[PDB]
């Protein structure tokens, strides 16, 4: 099973350095050609860097000079030095297995990515408010509940229901961006109205740019006023 | 007695570059202006000598290596280059002492449908030495199990055709290469030129 | 420099229909290509390779053809699972250009949305502010109007909206809507509603709340 995991991305002020790592196993990295490619929000696809197992390294023309690819043998780890970051390099870098020149087999196996946000905001960890279902459980039908996500910076915050235990009915939202430069998000799934005295519903919510975890519990509202 | 260029330059089948063909010259006369002003070579560049004094040294033997390469990849045929066919096909030492001639072969080497004759080596753990003609076929294990000869999931034949189609673009094309290198030992001077 | 032209940017096609995504290279490139899949928040998937081999795991209903300068993907029966952007990407220089990708989506009947309404939270109101969400469910097409209305005025400019990606197995959208007001603003009016006109609906759904449940 091969599995590619992508780490150290996040919020860094432009002129800035961020060093990214993508963990690897299931192949050995040092036997490999070994990419970074990068996609900037709402964009297309970029391939940025490559690192032979011989040891030669080629890079974009957009990169070249600032950004530096390596690798860790004994941790079967792939590297991305990035120096003198610009607006224009805010992306999801993800690391994939193989070449793109004289390369027939493509682009295999790819991490989950990881995104860079180039900027001179400061983060903000989210506040997160229920949405109550409105129905009764008495009311036999579907009730929806959620989760509002409000006032983060930067992208991304995760969210999950009941530890990933609730999947099915469920939307999250892309985040809009608020006028305050903050981004807002919700999470709401659907449920059998029946199952409201019955089942917990939790979601739970992740912002790593801030280290912020809320596990939020959504009740339906009570009589008392 | 002149030296057999002839067969070099004009071999009808060329080989691949990762089973690079190497002829050894000797024991006659060259005239090496007769190939640096012709118009048949695309590519004619020397190192540690002088391409138009070629005629007035002497050498105890010449190596005429060839093989066929894309036309992007010619520029890898010299010393202190990187890439797939310097790394891990034909290395060129720093202190070179030599010429490399190139020509476009589209008309010899590419075929309608693709011509897969023409190979290169693709996955090679490390960097050739100068010099060095690495003729494996075993199957390139890149994890850590065992390919045990058979080609499947992280585990490559080693060797990719280049596919040489006649559509294909000028730097995507076949290019016959020649490279000529000149030794001198502490042996009497076997190669030189019409004096 | 290769330039790689993918075809067409957008397409919309029914479950069962056969789509065909082109790309076409400035210069010959021989098989040196491969498409790929890309689904909302998640990493490309690579799914033909030397311009015509499925990779492994790959359906039957995938198929790469073409060498040289012309290529294409087909999907001879298109399947919910299918919304993606699509990518092509040559594979015999550096930069290893991609295409500017295909988003494809589902064509469906119509499924009118179910509307919620939410006030805002106590907890939310002690820190001084009230956010109110009207969710749109499960709807087709995308195209829906959502007016909030105060005490009967129509508001504008202090609401935004987020509509998910195509659904994986129904191919419906859903929308969120938030109006968001101060707490000293919220508690001068009664009447919170969201109405919403959507294809699906034969008239206007209005789902509404009076502050302080009356
Ligand atoms: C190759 O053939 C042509 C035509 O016969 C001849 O003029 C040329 O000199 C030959 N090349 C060499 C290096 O002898």
């Amino acid at each position: 099973e091969v599995q590619l995991v992508e780490s150290g991305g996040g919020l860094i002020q432009p002129g800035g350095s961020l060093r990214l790592s993508c963990a690897a196993s299931g192949f050995t990295v040092s036997s490999n050609y070994m990419s970074w490619v990068r996609q900037a929000p709402g964009k297309g696809l970029e391939w940025v860097s490559v690192i032979y197992s011989g040891g030669a390294t080629y890079y974009a023309d957009s990169v070249k000079g600032r950004f530096t690819i390596s690798r860790d043998n004994s941790k079967n780890t792939l590297y991305l030095q990035m120096n003198s970051l610009r607006a224009e390099d805010t992306a999801v870098y993800y690391c994939a297995r193989g070449d793109v020149s004289g390369y027939r087999y493509g682009l295999d196996y790819w991490g989950q990515g990881t995104l860079v946000t180039v900027s001179g905001a400061s983060t903000k960890g989210p506040s997160v408010f229920p949405l109550a279902p409105s129905s009764k459980s008495t009311s036999g039908g579907t009730a929806a509940l959620g989760c509002l996500v409000k006032d983060y910076f930067p992208e991304p915050v995760t969210v999950s229901w009941n530890s990933g235990a609730l999947t099915s009915g469920v939307h999250t939202f892309p985040a809009v961006l608020q006028s305050s430069g903050l981004y807002s998000l919700s999470s709401v799934v659907t449920v059998p109205s029946s199952s409201l005295g019955t089942q917990t519903y939790i979601c739970n919510v992740n912002h790593k740019p801030s280290n912020t975890k809320v596990d939020k519990r959504v009740e339906p509202k009570s009589c008392d006023r | 007695n002149l030296c057999p260029f002839g067969e070099v330059f004009n071999a009808t089948r060329f080989a691949s570059v990762y089973a690079w063909n190497r002829k050894r010259i000797s024991n006659c006369v060259a005239d090496y202006s007769v190939l640096y002003n012709s118009a048949s070579f695309s590519t004619f560049k020397c190192y540690g000598v002088s391409p138009t004094k070629l005629n007035d040294l002497c050498f105890t033997n010449v190596y005429a290596d060839s093989f066929v390469i894309r036309g992007d990849e010619v520029r890898q045929i010299a010393p202190g280059q990187t890439g797939k066919i310097a790394d891990y096909n034909y290395k060129l030492p720093d202190d070179f002492t030599g010429c490399v001639i190139a020509w476009n072969s589209n008309n010899l080497d590419s075929k309608v449908g693709g011509n897969y004759n023409y190979l290169y080596r693709l996955f090679r753990k490390s960097n050739l030495k100068p010099f060095e003609r690495d003729i494996s076929t075993e199957i390139y294990q890149a994890g850590s199990t065992p390919c045990n000869g058979v080609e499947g999931f992280n585990c490559y034949f080693p060797l990719q055709s280049y596919g040489f189609q006649p559509t294909n673009g000028v730097g995507y094309q076949p290019y016959r290469v020649v490279v000529l290198s000149f030794e001198l030992l502490h042996a009497p001077a076997t190669v030189c030129g019409p004096k | 420099d290769i330039q790689l032209t993918q075809s067409p940017s957008s397409l919309s096609a029914s479950v069962g229909d056969r789509v065909t995504i082109t790309c076409r290279a400035s210069q010959g490139i021989s098989s040196y290509l491969a498409w790929y899949q890309q689904k909302p928040g998640k990493a490309p998937k690579l799914l033909i390779y030397a311009a015509s081999t499925l990779q492994s795991g790959v359906p039957s209903r995938f198929s790469g053809s073409g060498s040289g300068t012309d290529f294409t993907l087909t999907i001879s029966s298109l399947q919910p699972e299918d919304f993606a952007t699509y990518y092509c990407q040559q594979l015999i220089s550096y930069p290893g250009t991609f295409g500017q990708g295909t988003k494809l989506e589902i064509k469906r009947t119509v499924a009118a949305p179910s509307v919620f309404i939410f006030p805002p939270s106590d907890e939310q109101l002690k820190s001084g502010t009230a956010s109110v969400v009207c969710l749109l469910n499960n709807f087709y097409p995308r195209e829906a109007k959502v007016q909030w209305k105060v005490d009967n005025a129509l508001q504008s400019g202090n609401s935004q909206e987020s509509v998910t990606e195509q659904d994986s197995k129904d191919s419906t959208y859903s929308l969120s809507s938030t109006l968001t007001l101060s707490k000293a603003d919220y508690e001068k009016h009664k009447v919170y509603a969201c109405e919403v006109t959507h294809q699906g609906l034969s008239s206007p759904v209005t789902k509404s709340f009076n502050r302080g449940e009356c």
